[PDB]
């Protein structure tokens, strides 16, 4: 039983380590595919 | 005007059950056998308020006969009809024609000899078996060999179920069906095949039943045998009996093998979906998806076919139904052959039992034809015979019950004669 | 008795064939007395 | 201290900036092909109502 | 309307899993948040079949997560379009299997496979039509090929009738990984040619040589690998996510490149490629697409289709084009190459148009081979497998989990006739 | 009068969508089912201004039926008449005719019962599909055999399209076509030819547009149907029924197969170049290079011909041109026929789509003539088909969707007699 | 109108009680000083069920605590909502009962009783028309077992056609805080079988169980049980409280589950229940509550549905819904595992549909169920009960103060009659 609320704390835990780098690391890449969209001049039709 | 009827093994004497049943919710007569002229052809009165099957019971196990005697029928039969053997010819040909038989068959004898005589106007005898089985085929044959000794020129309608090239549930059946085709080749008058696989498909697809038993099966045949004599029971706008059959379907002395079929085979709901005419019923009784046997009856060309119509017909509509199937060119009959087909229609239309699978139709239709396919079925057979023969597979049983290899291969040679027969009638 | 039933039906379907002669005579009349119609407009 | 998992990949593989179609741009076959007759402009030559 | 249920499983399927939902999501518009930034209106009629609306336009996607080593979740979910995944949809062990079929296929899968079998049966009654399942995975694993062969196998027998597509990562020559290579992958093959209905191979270095020429990069990354085969992934289904001039979706090419049972072992490829010093030299036409598609160094497996005969052949576009000119390349392709193809069959390339070219494209073409040399990379597999089984090398590890020899005996049997009908029908 | 038309299929309601733009454009009516009395074969008024077309769309892949429902023509077309299927047949004869065509041809066939009931004056159906997939071929002949039996005496006119020679885009293409042809004999009445190969090479040659696509393959085939329907549609100098096609150019029950031609098929810009007349468009429909299918009139033998001319025509005119036909002998009728002409003469001319190739032609002609050529089409597909049988290839699709190998062999035999029928008539 | 009085026992009870008190007057906008506060007009209908009128929009709620600790009233006091309970309403003993059945039973119910009784005479004759009385309290405890069972008694005694519902917990083994559970339990299910009117079983390993699993939470305190309890207990009388499309009031639900007067055990769930993890990627629908409400792992009680069988069922609704899908749904679980439930007793589910429903959500869900499998807990407690009598273990402390043997006797007898009579109609 132990065993079972230690993998539950940890879950819990890795959880919200893995939502702050998610959050930490999409910026940059938001940055990138405007870089990579300025590219691309939409037509007029 | 009269009919009796013998049931040997246990699918026998099963669709005998299903049958007896069928006819007496036909006749409107309760199990206690009372009821609250056409009747006579398979009743004959006793005491006051009393009806007996010509019926009886024939097996080696005591079994199904006890539990027959225990259910609910028991008033119906007359309990010394219902005949019991002590040990069973185990799926034995030879334990059953030549161990077991010896001693039953003499009681079988004079008992139909007495149920013939309380009969006056006898037209012949139907029997009921499958050649897979043991007892169903060696004693069987041995009894009808016993009849046609005593007889000779009287009829015999013989209903053979014959086992499925692919569903199996025995190992030696082959070698049963064989020694039973040596003997009903040249004895019978008129063999009827019933397969099973082709059963069912029959309620897989159309009576959408995916969990089929062997009762459905039962009470379908026994519709079927109920078609066949309605022309007998009831009188129509154009009868037939017994005698015509022979003198109709068979063309020569050795080509006795007639399918059947049936339509419309509808459930409870799909009646309700469409409304029916006789064009349709006409055309669903030819196609092979309501056949009931395993055959492939495009590769042949037929020889005669017999259509008996319950219900609501007028000759009108089932003439130009005729003359349109004739027309079709996807079906070919054989040159010398110009008319192959005879019709028939009775009043009374086919019953339905409470608990079955069927539906209250207007009409009905039973077909009962004769091609060459059952030479290809009979082939198929006979090659998976000779494929277990090769190593001599099972046959020292039957060797030690008193026989040898001398019939099997007379039954080989016979079998490879009548395939012979089959190639050269079609040319 | 055995023809009863079949009486039934010749009656059922002699009465429909006359209903639907009738309905078609009805359709036959409808349509001439549009026709007149539409011809005096075009004229 | 991180590696290097967290890249375009775009630009690198599967890019063709001059011939790149823009979202906008995306139309079917039958929606370029089935315009309303009233007011059709997207053909250079047409028969024009001539009253 | 059509159904697709993605699974993933090991490491090498759940990164190259979360590279196929980025490009699928970054197609229909859809920021890593969750919610749609698109202009065009194409993409919203046909986002049901990999996204699920929740609340306020929270498209989740249609995803099974598994594995058993908590770093590939971690890197799954650390990176971009890694909050969108379900929460719930991470069902995951925690021991680990390490390159042994045995463990996860008897031992892990024994009390991990039923929380997979109910997630997958509530996220698969939760759509009304579904169309089939499209699983991602490895073979030389212990994780990804076992306990994903197993569930291959459980969701086989409980959904008969519904299609089963696979990617797998197959052992190489001269680029091997692991060590036990020849004894997971012998048994997944054996499991999967009797229970898949049609296999994709894969391989690396196919993908690995792909970027040498082609593209010349320097350093090619999985993230480059994982992209062409989330590209592959994404034109596969391109019918039933856009309208177009001929569509064909999985059964219809299912149908037109399997005449047997078990002739359901295809090859892939992708169009267009070039490298970014080269941008303006090819023209998006459709002969320079299709003379890049049959080439043999455009093939994703390494199986050279000049050893064999193409037996069936597909071909998915993308872009609005002409078919006259697709049609006449089709011709000129089974024409002249002749003896390069069946005999017994006519018209042995099947095709098929959409009018919405992938983002950052023009138009591309996409190529499902069944081909009669992919025999040599199970042969090579084989002389491996009867050299290391020979002397029962590393084989205690796998009696020891409750297996025998038999299994072995029984794949490698099955796959040299496999072999062997693949011989027989060149 | 009137004519309800069903569309079948990815091609059927595409060829469709392009008919209706046609017939829309022609009579005047914009995208929205309202005016800005010959309409009433087509559109029927409703209320106060407004039509609805005498068709449905269905199929078993809601896709492009769907994309329809929200092109340009959303309030033209009645919501319920565009039946769509869930999932599609892929390329199947078995799964659109017995698995997922079971449950859909009720619904479309209740809808067909009631657009017939709102109609008086109906002459018969028209159906456009395409043999070469699964969700067309299988479900159209479900649907064919259904109204044959339901209606029977109302004409049915086919526009089916078969897999080209060597163009192609399927592989199992040859099981559809063969089992699609299966009943197409008995039930289609007047069957038309269109190809695939033939309109590119039209494409290419005649309009110069280096890259087509399927699109311009529908304006031409609705600019035929357009053409043949016209004289129902509008009065000329000799009016044409439905019937017309049926009476004087189907000479015998089994032989109706028919082949295409139109002129004049030329640009925008080269109206200018020539000065048109009746004789040389009439010639030019004649050479293989006009003509709707792959095939060469030379190797084969004319029976009947049946021409509609548009615009301004003068009888003088075509009776010169035909009798010039004639005298040539470098085409050749048949001595069993000694009068195989047939016309048909309709005053307004062709009308223009905006976007579209064709220029606004004084006068055109539409040519439908029957020829022993499809005996070769069918034979050299058969050879293909025989070809590909001889391995088992693709059959297990088609066992496990619920059929057998038997009708693969019966459609076989069927083509087979169909190519002797052929052969014997060309003599 | 109709009326609801509150009855609470022991710790848990008082717990309980001022958890549900907290919901109640946050679902009505009565501030913690006990003013009116809230927006629409619908709460103000329908609040005299719960309240009463002092002066100027200031709300009592209609309870009455009992205990025999200070600890517990001292605890009511201080926390929030502790100053909207009338002083008068805290009747209360002072030596305790500790533990044991015969004390609270016997001896400190004699005592105290009398001004228990005197205080809900007092209040429940100062309504018009009582709609009935409710009691939530434990069975392992002494005051909540002994003197509550003797309060249910007295009540019936004097008010007998009035409703009486009992939210009683239940001790189970798993979870277990005293050594004489078994002892208290089963006399007080004796008494309860012949005395309460319906009633619903409650335990803790269940609520532990619902909060880890689908609330994700890590240190389940007895907050958030309180909480799912006061949840569920809230939406049992909100169609008394709202209008609804088919109103249902308790003498309602007790017809449609009560076939036989003795059968009065019900299971209970509540849905939706998510973590907050997974609070954004689910969709809000019909089918969700639906399939959640029906699952085993959902139900507050200490048995497994699957190893019984549905007698009845009843469901309550809360929300703007569309009857039609909760018809085809309540259709579709009947059918679909046609197992679970009795053969002689078609249609066994009741449905109701309020259409305001609880704050910060859209739809809720609330599942009543008398099965059959109520019976497991039971001998689960007479086994132990029988295992510990037949050594007169801890009896001195029973038999010393006025209880003999044959209550004991008696206890299992009717103990093992009741589970004998819910084997038999399974
Ligand atoms: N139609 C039908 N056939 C049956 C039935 N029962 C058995 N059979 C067939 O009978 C064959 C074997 O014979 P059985 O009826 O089982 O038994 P038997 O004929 O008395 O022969 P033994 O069992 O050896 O005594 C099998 O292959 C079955 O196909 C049944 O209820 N209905
Ligand atoms: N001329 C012409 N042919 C078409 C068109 N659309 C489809 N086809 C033909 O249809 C054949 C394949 O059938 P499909 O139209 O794709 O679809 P289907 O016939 O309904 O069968 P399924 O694909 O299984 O649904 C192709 O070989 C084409 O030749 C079209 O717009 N014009
Ligand atoms: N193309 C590609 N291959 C990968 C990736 N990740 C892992 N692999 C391959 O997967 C193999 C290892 O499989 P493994 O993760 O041990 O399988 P498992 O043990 O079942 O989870 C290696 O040979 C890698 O080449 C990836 O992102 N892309
Ligand atoms: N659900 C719930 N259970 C509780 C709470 N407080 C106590 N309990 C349970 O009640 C049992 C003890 O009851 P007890 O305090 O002796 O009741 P009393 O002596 O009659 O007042 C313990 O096993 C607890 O698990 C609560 O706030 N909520
Ligand atoms: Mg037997
Ligand atoms: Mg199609």
């Amino acid at each position: 039983i132990h065993m079972t609320d230690g993998i539950r704390r940890e879950t819990m835990k890795k959880e919200t380590l893995a939502r702050e780098r998610s959050l930490a690391a999409q910026s940059p890449y938001m940055a990138q595919v405007a870089t990579y969209r300025a590219r691309n001049p939409p037509l007029d039709h | 005007r009269e009919v009796i009827s013998i049931h040997i093994g246990q699918a026998g004497i099963q669709v005998g059950n299903a049958c007896w049943e069928l006819y007496c919710l036909e006749h409107g007569i309760q199990p206690d056998g009372q009821m609250p002229d056409a009747f006579n052809t398979f009743f004959s009165e006793t005491g006051a308020g009393k009806h007996v099957p010509r019926c009886i019971f024939l097996d080696l196990e005591p079994t199904v006969v006890d539990e027959v005697r225990t259910g609910t029928y028991r008033q119906l039969f007359h309990p010394e009809q219902l005949i019991s053997g002590k040990e069973d010819a185990a799926n034995n040909f030879a334990r059953g024609h030549y161990t077991i038989g010896k001693e039953i068959v003499d009681l079988a004898l004079d008992r139909i000899r007495k149920l013939a005589d309380n009969c006056t106007g006898l037209q012949g005898f139907l029997v009921f078996n499958a050649v897979g089985g043991g007892t169903g085929s060696g004693l069987g044959s041995l009894l009808l060999e016993r009849l046609s000794v005593d007889y000779g020129k009287k009829s015999k309608l013989g209903f053979t179920v014959y086992p499925s090239p692919q569903v199996s549930t025995a190992v030696v059946e082959p070698y049963n069906s064989v020694l039973s085709t040596h003997s009903l080749l040249e004895h019978t008058d008129v063999a009827v095949m019933l397969d099973n696989e082709a059963i069912y498909d029959i309620c897989r697809r159309s009576l959408d039943i995916e969990r089929p038993t062997y009762t459905n099966l039962n009470r379908l045949i026994a519709q079927v045998i109920s078609s066949l004599t309605a022309s007998l029971r009831f009188d129509g706008a154009l009868n037939v009996d017994i005698t015509e059959f022979q003198t109709n379907l068979v063309p020569y002395p050795r080509i006795h093998f007639m399918l059947s079929s049936y339509a419309p085979i509808i459930s409870a709901e799909k009646a309700y979906h469409e409304q029916l005419s006789v064009a349709e019923i006409t055309n669903a009784a030819f196609e092979p998806a309501s056949m009931m046997v395993k055959c492939d009856p495009r590769h042949g060309k037929y020889m005669a076919c017999c259509l008996m119509y319950r219900g609501d017909v007028v000759p009108k509509d089932v003439n130009a139904s005729v003359a349109t199937i004739k027309t079709k060119r996807t079906i070919q009959f054989v040159d010398w052959c110009p008319t192959g087909f005879k019709c028939g229609i009775n009043y009374q239309p086919p019953t339905v039992v409470p608990g079955g699978d069927l539906a209250k139709v207007q009409r009905a239709v039973c077909m009962i034809s004769n091609s060459t396919a059952i030479g290809e079925i009979f082939s198929r057979l006979d090659h998976k015979f000779d494929l277990m023969y090769a190593k001599r597979a099972f046959v020292h049983w039957y060797v030690g019950e008193g026989m040898e290899e001398g019939e099997f291969s007379e039954a080989r040679e016979d079998l490879a004669a009548l395939e012979k027969d089959f190639e050269e009638v079609g040319a | 008795p055995p023809d009863a039933r079949i009486q039934k039906m010749r009656e059922l379907e002699e009465r429909l064939a006359n209903l639907k002669a009738d309905r078609k005579v009805e359709q036959k009349m409808v349509a001439v007395a549009e026709f007149e119609a539409r011809t005096t407009k075009k004229i | 201290s991180l590696g290097d998992a967290l890249t375009a990949t775009h630009p690198r593989v599967i890019e063709h900036v001059q011939a790149q179609t823009h979202a906008a741009d995306w139309q079917s076959t039958v929606q370029a092909t089935y315009r309303p007759p009233s007011d059709a402009t997207r053909n250079a030559a047409a028969y024009v109502n001539t009253s | 309307m059509r159904e697709i249920v993605h699974i993933q499983g090991g490491q090498c399927g759940n990164q190259i899993g979360a590279k196929f939902w980025e490009v699928v999501s970054d197609e229909h518009g859809i920021d890593p948040t969750g919610t749609y930034h698109g202009d065009s209106d194409l993409q919203l009629e046909r986002i049901n079949v990999y996204f699920n609306e929740a609340t306020g336009g929270r498209y989740v996607p249609r995803a099974i997560l598994m594995d058993l080593e908590p770093g590939t979740m971690d890197s799954v979910r650390s990176g971009p379009y890694g909050q969108i995944f379900r929460p719930d949809n991470f069902v995951f062990g925690q021991t680990g299997a390490g390159n042994n079929w045995a463990k996860g296929h008897y031992t892990e899968g024994a009390e991990l496979i039923d929380s997979v079998l109910d997630v997958v049966r509530k996220e698969a009654e939760s759509c009304d039509c579904l169309q089939g399942f499209q699983v991602c995975h490895s073979l030389g694993g212990g994780t990804g090929s076992g306990m994903g062969t197993l569930l291959i196998s459980k969701i086989r027998e409980e959904y008969p009738d519904r299609m089963m597509l696979t990617f797998s990562v197959v052992p190489s020559p001269k680029v091997s990984d692991t060590v036990v290579e020849p004894y997971n992958a012998t048994l997944s093959v054996h499991q999967l040619v009797e229970n898949a209905d049609e296999c994709m191979v894969l391989d690396n270095e196919a993908l690995y040589d792909i970027c040498f020429r082609t593209l010349k990069l320097t350093t090619p990354t999985f993230g480059d690998l994982n992209h062409l085969i989330s590209a592959v992934m994404s034109g596969i289904t391109c019918c039933l996510r856009f309208p177009g001039q001929l569509n064909a979706d999985l059964r219809k090419l299912a149908v037109n490149l399997i005449p047997f049972p078990r002739l359901h072992f295809f090859m892939v490829g992708f169009t267009p490629l070039t490298s970014r010093g080269s941008q303006q030299y090819r023209a998006l036409t459709v002969p320079e697409l299709t003379q890049q598609m049959w080439d043999a160094k455009n093939m994703m497996c390494a199986a050279d289709p000049r050893h064999g005969r193409y037996l069936t052949a597909s071909a998915l576009f993308r872009g609005r084009m002409s078919t006259k000119e697709v049609d006449e390349q089709m011709l000129n392709v089974q024409n002249k190459n002749s003896s390069y193809f069946v005999e017994w069959i006519p018209n042995n390339v099947k095709s098929s148009v959409c009018d919405i070219p992938p983002k950052g494209l023009k138009m591309s073409a996409t190529f499902i081979g069944n081909s009669t040399a992919i025999q040599e990379m199970f042969k090579r597999v084989s002389e491996q497998f009867t050299a290391m089984f020979r002397r029962k090398a590393f084989l205690h590890w796998y009696t020891g989990e409750g297996m025998d020899e038999m299994e072995f005996t029984e794949a490698e049997s099955n796959m040299n006739d496999l072999v062997s009908e693949y011989q027989q029908y060149q």
